[PDB]
DNA sequence: TGCGAAATTCCATGACA
DNA sequence: ATTGTCATGGAATTTCGCA
DNA sequence: TGCGAAATTCCATGACA
DNA sequence: ATTGTCATGGAATTTCGCA
């Protein structure tokens, strides 16, 4: 009610009702003229109920909001109140997208030898060839030497099968995948404890995590849409081939092909690369090994004009799910925990447990 | 003259019959000639189909300069000649009834034959499944002639899983046992 | 065959084959020790059959493929060869995907009354609410007054009972849309030349052309999702309230409703501005005419590093309509006959009609 | 005191009935009372329900301040009291049997009437579908007050649809030939 | 002729099938 | 024959209140 | 000690569900 | 608890051939 108001219109002065304003009243209302016009007053009472009403019209975010308040009332410090009203507003919060861009990425250390680490993901589903349907694609981290084996399901079941020959080649320490269905069974922790490797994830719906296959699973999509151009889809014959191919194919950038990088000889392959012919094998081997270390390796981006990076204890948001339609693209606001590094945390939601996350699908809750 | 090196040539003979693991009776074995490094395809029968098979499976990884073998039905035959004569491979043969691998192939071979035999007995129809983990082992196995396995010569590196487990290998005194009990 | 090695063997020297180089024969071949060991130099008629056999190993691009070929032979101009060898493989040019960049966007003009252009797309599927499915948004150009009609498809059928009720307050000169098929009947065409309406269309398979309305897309679903929270989707029912909010509300940036663009005064809603209370109606109107004219209208970005932009006559290639998978992601190449602007060009394919397209879905044909 | 703006008052009446199109048998006429722009929403009845179906629409455009009315059924009846009430909308009523539009309203609203059944003569039954292209045309019929039509008045601008075929609207001559047959 | 804080304007980010 | 848009919320700028 | 042309290296663009 | 990648083809740079 009446409160401040009075001392106001009686005259002397009061915080933030800066003076050459004749405030009267009329209209039973405590009345300002200023520059644009002769605006309302009202009793501090009645601001969060306003606002909120201004808002509520088209859950509209700070100048949109303010704009239409501006018409007929006036008070100090506006917008304060607004930016409060909308930090509470739990529907812009879950629906509104970001306006802010997340840190530059990681380029995290080429793998010291092969073996250290093996990702694998799955493609598919494809055109049926001969029954099969996906494909199980396996790079190594750092030599980039890769596996194919065709199969009808990206299931634990036809996944183990392949690693069981694979292995048989030798046994890998970790092994990188998408929480997909296929490689969080529990029968496939067995079968990796079974052997002593370590299984480790991409944070769930982020495939730039994965991504040394990912862009080892376009090339191979590439290269099987140029060999069946004007034949039919008949791709479970090439497979063989294709893995061939590209084992056996320079990357401009480190000048090598993945066959060498892994051998440190090119087989009885066409334009067998000559060069270290002469050496015993021995010689050969200790050159790999200076090679494979002194490898190109990309550096950190800059960051974007305006990315953030995570604080701890910060409120973000996960984002959805696959969101239906007219469902909010955003989970309510949750606490960063631990800091893994600028582009992974740890999270808490109000469920409430504990989830690692890229920063890239969460984003920080505006307002505080 | 030039040094010797992984993938100049490759050994291959079959091994078998065998008690029958998922419906597999026989074994190609593949070494190679420079590393002693094994490769274990099972396979139905000695024909130059399953060889082709299985080889169209190794050459998916390595193309060798040479394969030497015996003069078995499987590798004479105009068929795998071809299946060479293609991939650019050239093909290499043992005079009839003497046949002749290298020191470490000759080994190794043996080595194989031995190892085998000490395993599938007990479950001499479980076998199979276990050409992974065999291979995994002669792969490992440390070459008095070098200081090396196969497994480092080929790559360069060291293994996760050695075998230094140097094991006993051969028949020992139980496996005789239920073994000329269970053909003599 | 021999031809000109023989003169280069013998000794007086030859074109682009640099002297200090012991050109030798052995083996039966015209070696060469080069400073990375000797190189053979296969005979001119020779070399394409090489280049291609070296390149079509796995249809690699320049570098990847000298790469190959570098190992075993050397000869003058390399890459000139394979340069030619690659703009004649027709794979690689149907599947490799660009790496130039579209020249920077074109902001046109605003519509200069209202009226003079209304673009309009279909919004759906949606979750059936009483049996409705879709949405016929409608934006006026000028002013981004917005019309909202719930329709059971997205039919030249319902799409026209619609207007129908729409051109009851205005009939508008052009109409922009997708040229999707409710748009693009024939019995449409006759509905819109009877009232005296050019129908105008984008591109296709581009609808930033269409984008102030899929703009005014996004700010629907966007404000249902927020009052359909914790609530059933029936959105049936607010698409009158929505319509009215947001034809209601500012544009931080003009400091304007679509709502009083288009009139000149806000009606009985909440927060109506009050400001031009004082002048007759004749005062108001030519004020509007006045602002109307004075809106903010932004430029044209900075183009792309390496952008470019569309000669005539140029080789240039179609994106693939929905490719299948595994099916190249281009059409075969083209000529740009007109250009109608830096971002918009007609071209003849080899089928051979006139087309006319977005450059955003034409990559330039990588090597002449 | 201030000038007088669009949407500042709201003049409604219903016309019927009429021979049925498409089933409906009413027009609501609402009239804005200062640019005296029309529209005209097709019922089924005279009630307070088919009465705010339709204003819940022209209301999704703009909302009146005040809304006057005769006092019929359906304007007095508490549920459409509510729905304005609701709306922030004052209802406004002409004391019975003394209707009291304005100039230009009284005016327009008799063009209105002749000008339907001008039409609707000839196909009484067919008006439903020229319910579009009356209104375009009442919205720009060019009024001897101002020197402007409601398009005008209403948007600033000129219409792309103008419909300066001053036209005679009156029962010309042979309208009354088939029309007093058709009743008398 | 100049301060501190507020008000305004700027503008990169993202999403419309 | 045609063509991107624009709300959003921190930041950076400009303007206000008082001396 | 320097030219013109070739060879190499650079690096923005895009696509892996 | 974890993390982007890398072929590609014009451009920009560096190095080659000859003086
Ligand atoms: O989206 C996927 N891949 C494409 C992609 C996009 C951006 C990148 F940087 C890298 C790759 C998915 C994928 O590759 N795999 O393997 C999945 O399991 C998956 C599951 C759900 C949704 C998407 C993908
Ligand atoms: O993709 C569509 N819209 C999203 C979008 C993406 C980028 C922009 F800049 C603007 C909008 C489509 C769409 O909006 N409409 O209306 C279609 O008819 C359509 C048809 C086929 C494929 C996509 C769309
Ligand atoms: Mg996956
Ligand atoms: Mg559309
Ligand atoms: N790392
Ligand atoms: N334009
Ligand atoms: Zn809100
Ligand atoms: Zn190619």
């Amino acid at each position: 009610l009446d409160a401040e108001l009075d001392q106001l219109l009686q005259g002397h002065y009061i915080k933030g009702y800066p003076k050459q304003y004749t405030y009267f009243l009329e209209d039973g209302k405590v009345k300002v003229s200023r520059p644009e016009g002769v605006k309302i007053i009202p009793p501090q009472s009645d601001r969060q109920k306003i606002v909120l009403q201004a808002h509520n019209l088209a859950h509209t975010g700070r100048e949109a909001t303010l704009l239409k308040i501006a018409n007929l009332y006036w008070w100090p410090n506006m917008r304060k109140d607004v930016v409060k009203q909308l930090g509470r507003c739990q529907q812009c919060l879950i629906t509104n997208a970001s306006n802010k861009a997340s840190g530059p990425i990681l380029r995290p250390d080429r793998p010291q030898k092969p073996f250290d680490k093996f990702f694998i993901d799955y493609i598919g589903p494809l055109p049926p060839s001969q029954g099969y349907l996906y494909v199980l694609v396996v790079v190594d981290g750092m030599t980039g030497f890769t596996w194919l084996y065709p199969t009808k399901a990206p299931s634990t079941s036809a996944t183990v099968k392949s690693l069981n020959v694979l292995t048989s080649i030798a046994i890998p320490k970790v092994i990188h995948s998408d929480q997909g269905a296929a490689f969080t069974s529990s029968t496939f922790a067995e079968w990796a404890k079974e052997r002593g490797i370590h299984l480790e994830f991409s944070t769930p719906y982020h495939p730039q995590s994965s991504g040394k296959v990912e862009r080892k699973n376009s090339d191979i999509k590439r290269l099987l849409t140029k060999l069946l151009v004007g034949r039919p889809t008949k791709w479970y014959d090439l497979l063989p081939v294709v893995q061939l191919a590209l084992n056996n194919t320079y990357s401009p950038v480190l000048k090598y092909t993945p066959h060498q990088l892994l051998f440190g000889i090119d087989s009885n392959t066409p334009f067998a690369n000559q060069d270290t012919l002469d050496l015993t094998r021995e010689e050969e081997l200790s050159l790999l090994q200076e090679i494979r270390t002194s490898l190109y390796h990309p550096s950190t981006p800059p960051a974007s004009s305006r990315s953030w990076s995570p604080v701890v204890g910060q409120l973000v948001q996960e984002r959805v799910a696959r969101p239906a339609s007219l469902r909010p693209r955003w989970h309510k606001p949750s606490t960063v925990l631990k800091v893994l590094n600028p582009r992974t945390v740890v999270i808490l939601d109000h469920l409430g447990n504990n989830r690692t996350v890229s920063i890239d699908n969460l984003k920080p809750t505006s307002h505080q | 003259d030039r040094p010797q090196k992984p993938f100049d040539k490759f050994f291959i003979d079959y091994i078998g019959p065998l008690p029958p693991s998922q419906g597999y009776l026989y074994v190609l074995v593949v070494v190679d000639g420079m590393t002693g490094f094994t490769w274990l395809y099972p396979t139905k029968a000695p024909s130059t189909s399953a060889t082709v098979k299985s080889l169209n499976v190794l050459t998916s990884i390595a193309i060798p300069k040479v394969i030497h073998s015996d003069q078995g039905a499987a590798f004479t035959s105009s068929t795998f000649a071809e299946w060479a004569k293609e991939r650019g491979i050239h093909l290499e043969f043992s005079t009839p009834y003497h046949p002749q691998s290298s020191g470490k192939v000759e080994r190794k071979n043996s080595d194989i034959k031995r190892l085998l035999t000490k395993l599938l007995v007990g479950r001499p129809t479980k076998w199979y499944d276990l050409l992974p983990v065999v291979q995994l082992a002669l792969n490992n196995t440390y070459s008095p002639v070098l200081k090396y396995t196969p497994h480092q010569l080929l790559f360069g590196i060291d293994s996760n899983t050695p075998f230094a487990n140097q094991d006993t290998l051969d028949l020992t005194r139980e496996e005789e046992l239920s073994l000329l009990q269970e053909i003599r």
